């Protein structure tokens, strides 16, 4: 068990991505978040999950219950706005009588679930039903109104011709379906982000059983960590079973040197932030959830 | 002596509370004639940065991610003798509670704070929209607070006394206030002052009861405070017709 | 070029600033009048909510036109649900609706004025000042103002944020005591206004031939076009409005687009030209950064794809073809609209019917369906847009006068020289927390 | 008075000639602009053919308008025989148009700029030459053609002569892709048009601050009311149009009537007055006879007894009560038409039904009864009328905006130096095989 002061605790971290060719097609990196959520429902690890579907504006996401292989592809790819998956936590286990709910987030989700299983309040049979995490890297996120705004101003582009979006290499990246490319600064987006991102101190999403994201591996690949009991042996049985291929990070560029790194700087920034709201008015502060 | 020195800062409000100061006509001249300059005001006058204040009248809240703000907030504190949250937004948050970000061109303007979570605050004045008399009452007892002799002096102490206390008391305002803390207190007695002082009929009595249509209410504290059972400072309430006839000479011609 | 800002402005409702390139002379090139009031963003929280408390919370995006989002939200909320008002409830309404704007011109004399000569004299206004002619013209206006809110307070409940509108009508209608009393105060006012009137438009006309004006002790040359632009105008009404329940409305949704500010203003700058003498406390210090595309609070609605002038000159415009146009234009047509709110409610006084019925039997809750009401506010057009289900606000929107008119003024900006660059934002009569909301 | 005539005129489309009567300073007196393009006949041959046929006729008409006769002709038809099409059919018809109108206005910025100057110099804009800033300009225009070209080739069949219209829709609907790619380079195109309007709005305004121009190496003065007339406006919509179908047609065939040029235009004179050195290839020849009432090729239509101007000021007049007149306001109102157009096309997207019907169910033969359709083409109302009879077109009738304008820009040539009378005309954007048909 590593324990990293900036990368949570882990078990190990490789680089990794599906070898379903049919989830690559739309993945937004290397298609773990998607492949871990259909092996899990096929071997019987989750009995259905909470994942980013389509919503009724273009790029909206929308939180939904998934209970067949079909409905979990339907949520691939990155919707860099707000989708309050927790919502539908203690639902998974009324009207929709699952025994093992599976539940995919950004870091703060992921951190909603784990309170709710230590400190359930109005949260009945959620503890001991939440059966899989995965948790995906996040940097910050931004309202609905600010994706449009960056979008459809900065880059130009018309919502109901992109296909994929990506920050990364400094750039909001927007990709569109005819096979255009635009790109904005990302210095020009830090006004839109959501406030409360800042405050954030958690970039790997350090509480989820199996962690997945973009930063350090090539492009069409993930960096993945282990990190749980449960997050290992889904892991293990999925490899030996040919889910995924697979290599060590530190043999990948630029791997977990540039990882830590960024980590280290998301957390210093905003630990600043919540150091500042103590003393924010005159003899008077801001609250401190971590106090 | 001398006139006192007097602001109206305006972070996050409508300008309904500047009206209401404005509503009380010749009587807003007469004290500008003869208690009070006019120091600082972006609606009616050039000056463009805060001065120094006797008294700073603040409407509005303040909105947290708009760094002109905090520091005017900040800056009003700094610049003032007397800081006074003027209308249901300054001492409660009122319709800025709901507010919730993501509306253009700015949809990072997420958190409005009264400023009583920002800076100390002297004295409420709660309502909205607040009453022209309320606010004229509290500049005038304002003045012999500071310039009156010491008989004056005492009795501006003793009325601004629960509007200071209001100050302590907190920053939210609600219906809720009356169950909080007059029904729940087995303070009610079916008067029905809440029901007429509601800006929005929000409130009915139900067999002398108050009832509060919640999803109605916009959260600005006029109940609580016009309830005799909030405050009811036997000390000068129970002197009304002197204390009338006293605020009315020092409007007289 | 260089680049000079003013900020705050000053003699109008709430926080905006000026950031303006000027010419070698000073004149202006291309200035950008821009909010940097904080976005409460009432139509984003108004979503869910009931459709008998967002027009309560719209009424707080602004306390001198109150009356003008009342009664906009409210009808917004009657058109999507198909729901027809009792004639009484109308003719408070209007009573309401024609008050309002009386306190509110009157209010915007106050001003204005300190940018105004006595006439034939090289005095300017100061209505602070116990001397006269001042003191007796804040005598008058103060009594226009008093009566105007009274009437607001008895036919709408309250003067500021009124109390008796309500979904389907009004909760009250008036005793006969009451509407005795609208009576004798508009017969009052009427007198009143009228003398107002003349005195604003006499003190135009003398502005009119002036050469030039003082600010901070130099003299100001002043432009016979002073804030002509060519973006034309936009109304729905003389007075009142109209709402998408009517036969024939007066204002086509299909001609309106909202864009970001980046479409219509200025990237970034940095400001090389100071004046620390500009009244009182200068501009903005040399080196400052600004960029309004990203500091401008507002939306811009457009009209045919373009900025358009909305207020009093535009009704007068659009309704009788007033044929002149800028700075001074504005503040006429503002003047002249004084009469007809007297006059108005004295005739909807005399059709009123204190014992007529004032809330609709039926109140239709919604399917969803879109419905807009345009109010004629003080200021201009004020459009309020709803989807109502099931009683809940599902969408709304809202486009205000000061929000059409903040790209349109930036325009009318060029020719002035930088230091009157504020009198043409105030012949606007601007409400900046209306154009934020 | 003195005759002096410029025959042909140039940089506009088509054939036409100035017949000027000038004072002792060669001021114009009183001018005819007219047609000398032979007439085709259209009106006339239309009568027994098929209601199919003749839209596709009529857009054989002009090669930069070809929209607006077939978008009116067809219309016509569909309006006399009572023929209501399907919503997507209304929507790519208005891609189509407004798209068209991109096209149409940067080609008009090409002809008009060589007689304008880079702003702050003596310089005219050669937009033939290799050199900046004529070739950033010229990348810029080209572009913009092409997107609008290729929006109208994709909604409307053909970007020249349109396929797709038919009686009773379109033959086709878009696809998924299709309507991508239009939305694409719609929101490019809209930051494009953006800057050429921007850039042409600078340029015109440097135009208005000059006291001369240099014709054939002379000064000619610039009078201050260039290209001024009193024949008013008319205008039928901001973007699209109106028909007879409509519940509140926007155009009234009771106030029109056309004469021939009879009416409005000189009888025979005799050129006494020549300059060979007018760019280039000089005047007409002293001694030549001209006859302006018989030899202009126009019918005269009239609205109110009067010529009328119609075009995108017509427009902005009309819709905005826009309040400027003459040659160089033409050009602003021109201009400011750019951003809807890209508004438009974007928000006929966002509503378009890619698996929408698009050919009515239903197409009526036709009684004989009269209809008509006016299209608010680039120059202005384009006023279609047919009585369509068992599927043929019994009798066809055409008022066109440039036969519209002739007898208006006629008017206008008062007090224009003869030597920039060509500047008057070319505000007007004139397309004078559209005035003939
Ligand atoms: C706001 C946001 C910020 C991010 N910032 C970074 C970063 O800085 N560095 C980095 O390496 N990676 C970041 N990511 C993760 C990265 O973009 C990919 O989502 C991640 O690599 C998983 O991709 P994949 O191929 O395994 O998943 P896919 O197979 O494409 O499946 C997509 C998964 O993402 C979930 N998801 C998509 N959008 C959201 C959303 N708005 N909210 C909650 N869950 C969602 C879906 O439920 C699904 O589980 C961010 C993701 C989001 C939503
Ligand atoms: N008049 C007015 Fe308001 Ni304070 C504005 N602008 C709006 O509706
Ligand atoms: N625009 C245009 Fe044409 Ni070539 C003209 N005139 C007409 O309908
Ligand atoms: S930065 Fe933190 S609070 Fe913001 S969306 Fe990402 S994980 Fe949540
Ligand atoms: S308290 Fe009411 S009247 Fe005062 S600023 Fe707030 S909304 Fe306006
Ligand atoms: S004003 Fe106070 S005491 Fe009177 S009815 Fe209301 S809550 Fe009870
Ligand atoms: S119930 Fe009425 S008076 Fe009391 S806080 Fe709510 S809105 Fe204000
Ligand atoms: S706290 Fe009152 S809903
Ligand atoms: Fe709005
Ligand atoms: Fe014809």
């Amino acid at each position: 068990m590593i324990e990293d002061p900036y990368l949570g605790k882990y078990v190990t971290c490789v680089s990794a991505r599906s070898t379903d060719k049919e989830i690559l097609k739309k993945a937004q990196d290397g298609g773990i978040a998607t492949a871990l959520m259909v092996y899990a429902l096929e071997e019987g690890f989750i009995d259905g999950t909470i994942v980013a579907g389509e919503g009724d504006k273009p790029w909206q996401p929308k939180p939904v219950v998934a209970m067949t292989r079909e409905d979990i592809l339907k949520a691939r790819g990155t919707r860099y706005n707000i989708s309050p998956q927790i919502s539908w936590l203690k639902e998974a286990t009324r009207s929709f009588g699952l025994d093992k709910v599976g539940v995919t987030g950004v870091c703060c989700q992921m951190q909603a679930v784990r309170k709710a299983q230590l400190y359930p309040i109005n949260m009945r049979d959620v503890p001991g039903k939440v059966a899989f995490t995965v948790g995906l890297f996040c940097m910050e996120n931004f309202s609905y109104k600010s994706l449009q705004s960056i979008v459809e101003d900065h880059a130009n582009q018309s919502l109901g011709s992109v296909k994929k979006m990506e920050i990364t290499k400094g750039k909001f990246w927007v990709y569109t379906e005819r096979g255009n490319v635009a790109t904005v600064p990302l210095k020009a987006t830090h006004k839109y982000e959501q406030p409360g991102c800042h405050v954030c101190l958690d970039y790997v999403s350090n509480l989820a059983d199996i962690s997945t994201g973009s930063v350090g591996s090539p492009d069409g690949w993930s960096t993945v960590f282990i990190r749980t009991k449960v997050g290992n042996e889904i892991w293990s049985k999925a490899v030996a079973d040919g889910m995924f291929e697979t290599k060590p990070i530190e043999e990948v560029k630029p791997g977990l040197d540039l990882l830590r790194k960024l980590a280290k700087q998301k957390i210093d920034k905003n630990q600043k932030t919540v150091e500042e709201r103590k003393t924010f008015g005159i003899n008077k502060g801001l609250r401190n959830p971590y106090a | 002596t001398n006139k006192i020195k007097i602001g109206h800062v305006h972070m996050s409000g409508c300008t309904g509370c500047l009206v209401s100061l404005a509503d009380n006509n010749l009587g807003l001249i007469k004290i500008l004639d003869d208690y009070a300059d006019l120091v600082y005001c972006l609606t009616l006058a050039d000056v463009r940065h805060i001065p120094e204040m006797d008294v700073a009248l603040v409407e509005g809240s303040v909105c947290l991610q708009d760094h002109e703000s905090v520091e005017d907030i900040k800056e009003t504190r700094k610049k003032s003798k007397i800081v006074v949250a003027l209308g249901s937004c300054a001492c409660y948050g009122n319709i800025t509670r709901f507010s919730r970000g993501g509306q253009h061109n700015q949809p990072q303007h997420e958190s409005y704070l009264p400023i009583g979570d920002l800076i100390d605050v002297d004295v409420y004045i709660p309502g909205c929209p607040p009453s022209p008399e309320l606010i004229r009452n509290v500049a005038v007892m304002a003045y012999l607070l500071l310039e009156g002799n010491e008989e004056q002096k005492e009795l501006a102490g003793k009325y601004l006394k629960p509007l200071m206390d209001l100050a302590k008391r907190g920053t939210s305002g609600c219906f809720c206030d009356l169950m909080y803390d007059v029904i729940n207190q087995g303070l009610c007695m079916g008067c029905g002052t809440c029901a007429a002082s509601c800006p929005v009929h929000a409130i009915t009595l139900e067999f002398g009861k108050p009832q509060g249509e919640r999803d109605l209410c916009i959260k600005c504290g006029s109940c609580y405070g016009a309830c005799p059972r909030s405050f009811f400072n036997l000390d000068v309430i129970s002197e009304f017709e002197n204390i009338s006839e006293i605020i009315a000479k020092a409007l007289k011609d | 070029t260089k680049v000079v800002e003013i900020s705050p402005t000053t003699r109008l409702e709430g926080h905006s600033k000026l950031t303006l390139k000027v010419n070698d002379q000073g004149i202006v090139e291309r200035g950008d009048w821009l909010s940097i009031t904080p976005v409460r963003g009432i139509e984003k929280l108004a979503i869910g909510k009931t459709m008998e408390q967002v027009p309560k919370i719209a009424s707080r995006v602004c306390g001198i036109c109150p009356i003008a989002h009342t009664l906009a939200s409210t009808e917004a909320m009657e058109a999507s649900i198909g729901c027809e008002i009792p004639t009484d409830a109308k003719l408070l309404r209007i009573i309401l609706h024609a008050a309002n704007r009386i306190h509110s011109h009157a209010l915007h004399n106050i001003l204005i004025l300190p940018d105004f000569y006595i006439p034939g004299t090289e005095k300017k206004f100061n209505l602070f000042a116990n001397e006269q002619p001042a003191r007796s013209v804040m005598a008058r206006i103060v009594r226009i103002r008093e009566i105007a809110q009274t009437i607001a307070a008895i036919a709408g409940g309250e003067a500021i944020h009124p109390s008796n509108p309500r979904i389907g009508g009004m909760y009250h209608n008036v005793s006969p005591r009451a509407k005795q009393k609208m009576a004798d105060l508009a017969k009052e006012c009427l007198v009143l206004v009228h003398e107002q009137m003349e005195f604003m438009l006499d003190v135009i006309r003398n502005m009119q031939n002036r050469e030039f004006v003082e600010v901070g002790g130099k003299q100001i040359p002043l432009p016979k076009k002073l804030g002509y632009h060519n973006q034309g105008v936009m109304a729905t009404a003389p007075m009142y409005g109209s709402s998408s329940l009517d036969d024939n409305p007066t204002w086509d949704f299909t001609r309106w687009k909202e864009t970001r500010p980046w479409d219509w203003y200025m990237g970034e700058v940095t400001i090389d030209l100071e004046d620390p003498s500009y009244p009182i406390g200068g501009t903005t210090k040399v080196g400052t950064k600004a960029n309004p595309q990203m500091e401008s609070c507002t939306g811009v609605p457009t009209y045919d794809g373009q900025p358009v002038e909305v207020g009093p000159r535009a009704r007068l415009a659009t309704f009788k073809n007033f044929d002149e146009k800028g700075t001074f234009a504005q503040h006429i047509a503002r003047q002249m609209e004084y009469p007809d709110c007297c006059y108005t409610i004295l005739n909807c006084l005399d059709n009123l019917n204190t014992s007529g019925k004032v809330l609709a039997d039926h109140i239709p809750q919604g399917d969803g369906s879109m419905g807009w009401a345009a109010n004629e506010a003080p200021r201009g057009s004020n459009i309020h847009l709803a989807r109502v289900k099931d009683g809940k606000v599902r969408w709304y929107d809202m486009l205000v006068p000061t929000t059409w008119n903040f790209p349109t003024c930036s325009r009318a900006l060029t020719g002035a020289p930088w230091q009157i660059a504020e009198m043409v934002v105030r012949a606007y009569d601007p409400c900046v927390s209306c154009a934020t909301h």
